[PDB]
């Protein structure tokens, strides 16, 4: 099973190191092929093609954060990764102010304010264009409802600011309201991003699946991730019609911690476990995920973000010995 | 003795306005009220007696309004309300999962994605226009640094997404950076919006004053209100031109309980406290604010929404006898 790997920015390379080590100890029949897109210089469109080419062959990737539009938006258009899914789920032993929480955040990832459409309209007055199209709003709405259909979920909530951006956000809501009628066995609710963010802090349990355009997904991804423990533990994945690339849920380089063996690889490991599920290696997927989850519940070895003193390497090997203790 | 423009509003508005009136009188506050109605007429604008009142008194207290052109966008243009101040403070003795929260959000109120400017480019393709200007940015940043200097705050954080929106948010950042160089007594730092949201929910005590453009401010102020109990206990003031400022509740009209003596008037009251401090009446503000917090710490008479079942009258009455010290 070949898998495209992009180590990415900041502590990205360190996290792939932990995935690579845990995979070896679990005898994961997976062979990573490494490519580099983050922080390149004219070598831009070349490196993007090597990814698309290996993606046509492997159809599945695992990537760190990736530091004309940005390299991230370009990759996501080049691969058509319109849909991004973040599983916001409590880890049983890792206690926060909101335990037993299980949300899905679905964000559109190819338009909105991430388009880099800005220009100086006069000395000191900058204009910036947020883009909403019918085609992409429809597609992310069908994805969310097919997701909640497949995974046995009850409610899908569309988050927006159509009371202010009546045309653009309005058209996002409209496509959501249209699609919702095709899925009558799924509850459909709408909510203004303002309130939704307050709601998620007071009582996030009222939600199930959320779907939203780009910028609101970047906010809610991070807010909700912080509910269940923060960027060290929360995973993510991005889909095309034929591709699936797995990543962290609240994407951050963590420049501070590079070289200090400090970063928590839980998010990247859990993500790698979902990647294995996507590859029909269910036995390996549930083993790695169960080992990650048990080392945290037990409480002996834990990184700084989770109240402990352990290094990233200490925590990683505790996982490896536990997985080897299963084969 | 001074006059304040009072806009009771809709639903619980009258009840909570009257509750604030009774508390002010009990506290012997030197405040008289000019009641006014701002439901819009067209020639769209607010009624002449509303504007004339506000232009003369400068201070206005405004309850929840019904949503139909929004009367709050109208008020904002009519008085150039450019600075939205929203202090977010843990209520001693109203338990949430968060404690010792003390954050002030300074939100640019004129610009950003709130321009009102959108186009249908071709069928099925909309562009919405975010607008960031040099003057609005410098103005809001000068406001956040004056607020920090006048209220013992030590740190101003500028919240932005200049990595995604390089030119507009970048300009906002640059004007914050300039003003910060001009105010060496306030420690200044920069932080991405998503990163703030990621940390605010984990450790809210790392934040002091935060200044940001319109859309970010509208969202993060309400997130932060979740940390301390919701919109029913959160005050809000808007500062504008010609010394005009309007202090307001930001909760809904709550029609499900209008007129049933059940409403929570803490928000409008805490806003009326901001107002009192804005007018120089520091002693009445502190007594009224002290009387309010003490009623809540005591617990024996909270309104339904904060886990009790006292009427709005009983809650209002305990504050009145307390503020007579
Ligand atoms: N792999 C990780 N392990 C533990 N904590 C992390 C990890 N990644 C991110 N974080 C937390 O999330 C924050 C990410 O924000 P940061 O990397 O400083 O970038 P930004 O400049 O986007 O704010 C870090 O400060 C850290 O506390
Ligand atoms: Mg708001």
């Amino acid at each position: 099973f070949p898998v495209t790997m992009l180590p990415g920015d900041g502590v990205g390379p360190e996290l792939m190191h932990a995935v690579k080590e845990v995979f070896k100890a679990a005898a994961v029949p997976v062979e990573f092929q490494e490519h580099h897109l983050s922080e390149v210089q004219m070598a831009s469109e070349e490196k993007l093609e090597q990814v698309l080419s290996s993606m046509k062959e492997n159809k599945v990737a695992i990537i760190g954060k990736i530091h004309l539009a940005s390299y991230d938006m370009r990759l996501r258009r080049k691969l058509d990764l319109f849909a991004n899914v973040v599983h916001v789920k409590s880890l049983p032993g890792y206690m926060t102010r909101h335990n037993n929480l299980d949300l899905v955040i679905i964000r559109e990832q190819t338009e909105g304010e991430y388009s880099s459409l800005e220009h100086e309209s006069a000395r000191g007055v900058i204009e910036c264009l947020k883009i909403v199209t019918r085609a992409k709003s429809q597609r992310i709405a069908k994805f969310a409802f097919d997701y909640a259909t497949k995974k046995g979920r009850g409610k899908v909530t569309a988050v927006h600011k159509a009371n202010i951006m009546k045309l653009g956000d309005g058209l996002f809501l409209q496509c959501c309201e249209e699609v919702a009628e095709l899925y009558p066995k799924i509850k459909f609710e709408t909510m203004i991003i303002d309130n939704c963010c307050m709601q998620l802090v007071q009582n996030p349990y009222q939600f199930d699946v959320l779907v939203m355009p780009n910028l609101y997904g970047n906010i809610i991804d991070n807010l909700a991730a912080g509910l269940v423990g923060g960027a060290g533990v929360v995973p993510g994945e991005s889909y095309s019609a034929e591709y699936a690339v797995f990543e962290t849920g609240a994407r951050h380089p963590f420049a501070q911690a590079v070289g200090r063996n400090i970063a928590n690889p839980t998010a990247m490991l859990l993500s790698a476990s979902n990647m294995l599920r996507h590859l029909n290696l269910e036995y390996h997927s549930s083993m790695i995920a169960d080992a990650v989850k048990k080392v945290i519940k037990v409480g002996k070895v834990r990184t700084s973000d989770m109240g402990g003193y352990a290094t990233c390497h200490d925590f990683t090997e505790e996982i490896c010995r536990r997985v080897k203790d299963l084969d | 003795v001074q006059t304040v423009t009072l806009i009771p509003g809709d639903g619980i508005g009258p009840e909570i306005s009257a509750a604030v009136m009774k508390i002010f009188d009990a506290a012997k506050a030197p405040i008289q009220w000019e009641e006014r109605n701002v439901t819009a007429i067209q020639g769209w604008m607010i009624p002449s007696e509303a504007k004339e009142s506000m232009d003369k008194n400068k201070m206005g207290l405004k309850g929840p309004l019904k949503t139909p052109p929004s009367m709050n966008l109208l008020l904002r243009k009519t008085f150039d309300l450019y600075a939205n101040v929203r202090p977010c403070v843990s209520i001693e003795g109203y338990k949430t999962p968060y404690t010792d929260v003390n954050i002030v959000t300074i939100r640019e109120n004129t610009e950003g994605e709130y321009s009102g400017i959108e186009h249908v480019i071709v069928d099925g393709v909309v562009a919405s226009i975010k607008l960031i200007t040099e003057g609005a940015s410098k103005r809001i940043a000068e406001f956040a640094f004056e607020y920090a200097r006048n209220n013992h705050r030590s740190n101003v954080t500028a919240v932005h997404k200049a990595n995604i929106m390089r030119m507009s948010d970048g300009l906002f950042l640059q004007k914050c950076r300039e003003v910060a160089e001009s105010c060496k007594d306030i420690k200044f730092n920069e932080m991405y919006l998503d990163t703030v949201c990621l940390n605010m929910v984990q450790d809210p005590s790392q934040f002091d004053v935060l200044v940001m453009p319109n859309l970010y401010g509208d969202i993060l102020s309400d997130l932060c209100a979740g940390l301390i109990g919701g919109l029913g206990v959160t005050p809000s003031g808007n500062i504008g031109a010609n010394g005009v400022a309007i202090f307001e509740s930001v909760h809904g009209t709550a029609p499900d309980i209008a007129g049933k003596d059940m409403a929570n008037p803490t928000a409008l009251l805490l806003s009326a406290v901001m107002m009192l401090r804005h007018m120089g009446l520091f002693d009445h503000a502190a007594r009224i604010e002290a009387a309010c917090f003490a009623t809540i710490k005591d617990g024996k008479s909270l309104t339904k929404d904060l886990g009790g079942n006292a009427k709005c009258s009983d809650f209002t009455e305990e504050i009145c006898r307390r503020v007579k010290d």
